[PDB]
């Protein structure tokens, strides 16, 4: 007891220091900055707030833990309270707070008694100016509380979070409107508890009428004010418009427009991910392709650790379906490696044409696809794969016979074989001419391609690439 | 990244891509294509 | 000191994949038990050959030699640092002691590795460690010891200069460059030849010529195939003492694809029954052939495979899957017709698919500074 | 009012919106004024 | 999404869905039957058949086909099937 009674003293004041000046050099900072300059935005603190908070999500989020009664709730959000410079004495009283976690027998003012403590920022009389700050007081004490994921009767206080807080939605509807600046910074913050919205709903019940009040916030930011925040309710739409049925596929073309600009950079690359399933189910592989290769190549940073792997994972899934993909190996990671063994060999029986191979695949390696929901090109993958199959034969000779290819790519009969060889010249897969007796058919070199035709015709897509980006650099260049 | 659904939901290994390639095509192969000299 | 327990791992590479002789590998294993005072090689080996009977108070007794000869080395520490001397008192206590390393386990290579590292002011007793890390790790398959160990000897060692002691780095590195795949610069690393000469860790030369030939014949291109063999003058005369890696070596020149079906598997014996081999072999086994078949597609713009049954004697049905697998895997992209007997010749690639490694790469490449351009600024 | 200073605020968010725009495009032409001054006086070295 | 169990909802998924395959649609084919996609292989044989008959019709059937249409549940897909002939 007195080792570890003389311990537990030193932690607290760790949160009294790091927490603290969180909030304290950021808030007390942004406050000048959304009071004005306030460009953009630009407030780089709401951008900062994503190198806290997603920080605080690991640790310390507030709480913790640690050590202390979690009393960080109650202290920040009590007294606001405010006025011209006397809002230093609100810090400073958050730091005579401090003793009382330290000195006197500490007790927890969350859950059951944080109800009226969102109300106080209102009944301090008054905010008086940011919501986001108290947006932030309604957000990153219960937000990140939320990861506790006790599922008793507090959900309903992370549903009064989203309660208050839409409070705060209605002071952001409603006050200011002319010049805001704090909604483009609200963005960022209304981004994030729009997130928390689906995620507590999933626990229970899908959301039906927030579908509804989704498109409330999508359509009312048409065309007033919207900076990045329409593409974030775009996102919490393709998201779970994905995942539940239905016809919510073909509703990107009415939406789009794009919505640009894209932001924030790795925020928009996933978004190519979202709507890449979607046109998967589409069945059209070549924009597939290019939208799922974008998605990657565009998404930094990570680590860590699956979350950027496993949406990796069911990105090559197109690939699968493309009919031309090499070994998956070399994107597997030694974290993603266990994850993906059944998914691995997978694709090491579609480069090989053998139905026994491709079936046992299938019967063992399926449960792992329950999970994913892949199951619909399982049934057209066996079409694609006997292509790739003749695809590799038809490149390595010129003359095939529908004889030798009949048991080497095991159609077993004559007749679909003229059947596929049909439907393969009207994909336009093989140029082969079939000479019919027995039958057999007999091919010839495909040439005339040469030089002067395609690689001349296709520098005018990559030079006009190439030369927007010139723009790009000017346009990224006249900020600073 | 972390946000929305994300979280919620030489060496040997570069040649693995190649050698997989082997596995389920023709073997390595010695003793077949050693037992091919005297077939014919 | 090497050579003998660097058999041992030999014999375990020979118990490894041929289970036919268990006792021919036991017997110079117990012989290099009875000698060496080796415990674990004897003790992995138990678990991988027969677990005898009795070994015990025969191999005790050696073993508790072995604390008697570890005692007085363990001895030999506070008694000779009862004087003072630089770099002497301890310098006994790493050779001898990292000896008894051969003698068992990880315990003789872990804890005196790092106890006598710190005190030596000399490059050469440094590289006595990273030795000693790279027969262990030859013994025990574990590759992690010796990439670290060399990665220390180049950065000390190497200052500086030395003869002796840093031509065997680059057999080392060589042979982790065979160890691993490295074609380019496992022969280029080899090309020191007889200024290694022959030493304990260089086992047998004319092995050590063994294996930097295999590698010669792929990463080493035919103008300079013949170039190093025939211009370098120490290293001809050890092939033309084995006669059949030097037949190989000119049939290979000569291009008759008779004698290579043969002599491939020759080499592919040695291949087959040596260590670290092992995982590198069946990409070797192709990689020769259209090395064969460079040269071959090269020579007529069409050629029946009619033809091609007289050289492969005979190659009728063989080929047509193999040349098939070569090109569907991006190997010599070439065009053989079916049933018609031609092959096409071709791929004309000096003009067009020579230009797309420019946009190619170069995508990825401007794609990188286009999202990392809309970072700056947010 | 209702016209009006609520709605007149969303009037001045868009003259604001767009002077921030046009501050986004000034900032743009500011450090491009440098670009041309300094290659004027550039101008003026090689009359120097 | 609790509802009692009906009898005719199982054959009317099938009728619009190959009155839909007989004027050629892939795209809402597929789309219908995500009322129970993860169930489609596993279970429902009356939505089994059709996924069946569109891998025979990239066979293509032709023969497969009519020898399937030998035994069928259906039921009223007699009317369709007449439709898939065409």
């Amino acid at each position: 007891p007195p080792g570890g009674g003389e311990q537990e003293p030193p932690p607290p004041p760790a949160p009294q220091d790091v927490e603290m000046k969180e909030e304290a050099a950021t808030g007390g900072g942004s406050t000048g900055e959304a009071d004005g300059k306030t460009a953009a935005a630009a407030a780089e603190h709401s951008q900062r707030e994503l190198d806290t908070v997603t920080l605080e999500d690991i640790k310390e989020h507030v709480k913790q833990l640690e050590k202390a009664v979690s009393g960080k709730e109650p202290r920040f959000v009590l007294r606001a309270l405010r006025m011209l410079p006397s809002t230093s004495r609100r810090l400073n009283h958050y730091v005579l707070y401090k003793a009382v976690q330290g000195f006197f027998t500490s007790n927890n003012a969350t859950r059951d008694f944080l109800l009226p403590f969102l109300e106080e920022p209102m009944d301090t009389e008054a905010d008086l100016q940011f919501r986001p700050r108290t947006g932030k007081a309604a957000s990153t004490p219960l937000l990140p509380e939320v990861e506790a994921y006790l599922q008793l009767l507090v959900v309903i206080f992370m549903m009064n979070s989203k309660r208050y807080k839409e409070a705060q939605k209605i002071s952001d509807d409603l006050m200011q409107k002319i010049s805001t600046q704090n909604r483009r910074a609200l963005d960022l913050v209304a981004a994030k508890c729009y997130y928390y919205h689906a995620r507590v709903y999933e626990f229970l019940d899908k959301l039906d009428v927030v579908r509804s009040f989704l498109h409330a916030r999508l359509r009312t930011a048409t065309l007033r004010h919207d900076a990045d925040g329409q593409a974030t309710l775009l996102n919490l739409l393709l998201r779970n418009y994905l995942h539940y049925s239905l016809y919510d596929q073909a509703e990107k073309l009415v939406s789009k427009s794009v919505f640009p600009e894209q932001a924030n950079n790795n925020e928009w690359a996933r978004y190519l991910y979202y709507t890449g399933r979607i046109k998967a189910i589409q069945l059209e592989y070549s924009e597939a392709r290019r939208t799922m290769t974008n998605a990657l190549r565009k998404a930094p940073q990570h680590t860590a650790v699956g979350f950027k792997q496993t949406v990796h994972k069911l990105l090559i899934v197109v690939e699968l379906l493309l009919g031309e993909i090499p070994d998956r190996l070399q994107f597997r990671q030694p974290s993603l490696k266990r994850s993906l063994m059944p998914y691995f060999l997978l694709t090491q029986a579609v480069r090989t044409g053998n139905l026994a191979k491709f079936n046992q695949v299938l019967d063992q390696f399926g449960e792992k696809f329950q999970a994913d929901g892949t199951y619909t090109l399982i049934i057209r993958l066996r079409h694609n794969v006997i292509k790739t199959g003749v695809r590799m034969i038809s490149l390595s000779y010129s003359r095939i016979s529908l004889a030798d290819i009949a048991q080497k790519l095991q159609l077993d009969s004559p007749e679909d074989a003229e059947f596929i060889v049909a439907k393969a010249i009207r994909d336009g897969v093989i140029e082969a001419s079939i000479n019919h007796e027995k039958g057999y058919v007999q091919s010839k070199e495909m040439i005339d391609i040469y030089s002067t035709r395609e690689p001349q015709l296709a520098f005018h897509q990559r030079i006009s690439f190439c030369l927007d980006i010139h723009n790009m650099s000017v346009k990224a260049m006249r900020f600073p | 990244m972390s946000e929305k659904k994300q979280p919620v939901d030489e060496d040997n290994w570069d040649d693995d891509n190649v050698e997989d390639d082997f596995s389920n095509q023709l073997r390595a192969e010695l003793e077949k294509h050693g037992y091919k000299m005297e077939t014919s | 000191p090497k050579n003998p327990d660097l058999r041992i791992a030999q014999l375990r590479f020979l118990l490894s994949l041929p289970e036919h002789r268990g006792d021919a590998a036991v017997r110079d294993e117990l012989m290099a038990a009875v000698r060496d005072n080796n415990m674990a090689p004897y003790y992995e080996a138990l678990c991988k050959s027969l677990d005898w009977q009795i070994d015990v108070d025969l191999l005790n007794k050696m073993k508790k030699a072995n604390e008697d000869e570890l005692k007085r080395l363990d001895e030999e520490l506070e008694d000779a640092e009862k004087n003072l001397g630089e770099s002497e008192i301890r310098d006994a206590m790493m050779a001898k002691a990292e000896y008894l390393c051969r003698i068992g386990d990880k315990e003789g290579a872990l804890t005196a590795f790092r106890k006598t590292y710190d005190k030596t002011v000399a490059l050469g007793h440094r590289l006595d460690i990273v030795f000693y890390l790279l027969r262990i790790g030859l013994f025990y398959m574990d590759n992690d010891l010796i990439t670290r160990n060399t990665e220390k000897a180049k950065s000390l060692i190497e200052e500086g200069g030395d003869w002796d002691r840093r031509n065997r780095l680059k057999v080392y590195q060589g042979l982790y460059c065979v160890a691993i795949r490295d074609f380019k610069q496992a022969a280029e690393l080899f090309l020191d030849t007889v200024s290694t000469f022959t030493s304990y860790e260089l086992m047998d030369y004319k092995t050590f010529v063994t294996y930097t030939v295999y590698v010669s014949m792929i990463a080493l291109e035919r103008p300079d195939l013949r170039e190093k063999v025939i211009k370098g003058a120490e290293i001809l005369e050890v092939l033309h003492s084995l006669p059949a890696v030097r037949q190989y070596l000119f049939s290979l020149y000569e291009c008759r694809y008779s004698v290579f079906f043969q002599s491939l598997a020759v080499v592919e014996q040695e291949m087959k029954k040596d260590w670290l081999f092992a995982p590198h072999y069946r990409y070797y086994v192709r990689e020769m052939r259209i090395h064969a078949y460079s040269q071959l597609l090269e020579s007529y713009r069409s050629l029946t495979l009619g033809y091609m049954a007289e050289a492969f004697g005979v190659g009728v049905e063989f080929i047509d899957q193999e040349l098939s697998r070569f090109i569907a895997a991006g190997r010599l992209h070439c065009k053989i017709d079916k049933v018609n007997e031609i092959v096409e010749t071709n791929r004309p690639d000096s003009k067009n698919w020579q230009y797309q490694e420019t946009i190619k790469k170069g995508d990825l490449l401007l794609n990188r500074v286009q999202k990392l351009s809309r970072v700056i600024n947010m | 009012l209702e016209e009006g200073k609520a709605g007149s605020g969303l009037r001045q968010y868009y003259l604001s919106k767009i002077e921030e725009l046009q501050l986004i495009v000034n900032d743009k032409s500011q450090n491009l004024r440098r670009l041309q001054a300094q290659r004027n006086e550039l101008n003026a070295k090689v009359r120097l | 999404e609790q509802l009692p169990e009906s009898a005719y909802m199982h054959q009317l998924l099938g009728l619009n869905l190959l009155f839909l395959l007989s004027q050629n649609r892939v795209a809402e084919f597929h789309t219908e039957l995500e009322r129970l996609p993860a169930k489609d292989i596993q279970t429902n044989v009356y939505i089994k058949h059709p996924v069946s008959l569109e891998q025979y019709l990239m066979e293509g059937s032709y023969n497969k086909v009519f020898l399937a249409k030998g035994n069928i549940p259906a039921e009223s897909y007699t009317f369709f099937i007449d439709i898939l002939l065409d």
